[PDB]
């Protein structure tokens, strides 16, 4: 900022950056749908895991 | 864009594949088979089963009873010779 001797805008866009300093948040919104996908996955997984454990000893 | 899931789809897979038929065939083929020639009943007697056991098994299998049966016809008609001529 001390580079520009005729400054006039650096405090303006400085305040513009500090305005948008709470920039924008992300989304860990998935707490309803992702549990459904891991539910189907763990269901099929435990079914297959117990099935092959039975079929090996059979 | 998402997690694909073919590691665990063996649930309704294990009917369709081809050696499943051979597997379910010989699990049925192997249970009721007697173990080691058991329940053989190697001796039985009905006044002629000893004749089969001495002559007509897989072990002896020699043509001698035929020979005996040949002599049987030699035993038969010759006596009828003494009844006829």
């Amino acid at each position: 900022r001390s580079v520009l001797k005729n400054t006039s805008v650096i405090d303006k866009i400085e305040s513009y950056v500090k305005q948008y300093k709470p920039v924008k948040i992300d989304a860990s919104k998935q707490l309803q749908v992702i549990e459904s996908f891991e539910k189907h996955a763990m269901t099929n997984a435990k079914e297959t895991e117990s099935l092959v454990s039975k079929e090996l000893k059979d | 864009v998402s997690t694909l899931i073919p590691p665990k789809v063996v649930s309704s897979k294990n009917i369709g594949s081809a050696p499943n038929a051979k597997r379910i065939a010989n699990v049925v083929h192997f249970y009721k088979s007697l173990p080691q020639g058991p329940a053989p009943a190697i001796k039985a007697n009905t006044r002629l089963a000893r004749y089969k056991a001495k002559y007509f098994d897989g072990d002896n299998a020699s043509g001698k009873p035929l020979w005996h049966f040949a002599l049987g016809i030699i035993a038969f008609g010759y006596s009828m010779e003494y009844y006829f001529h």
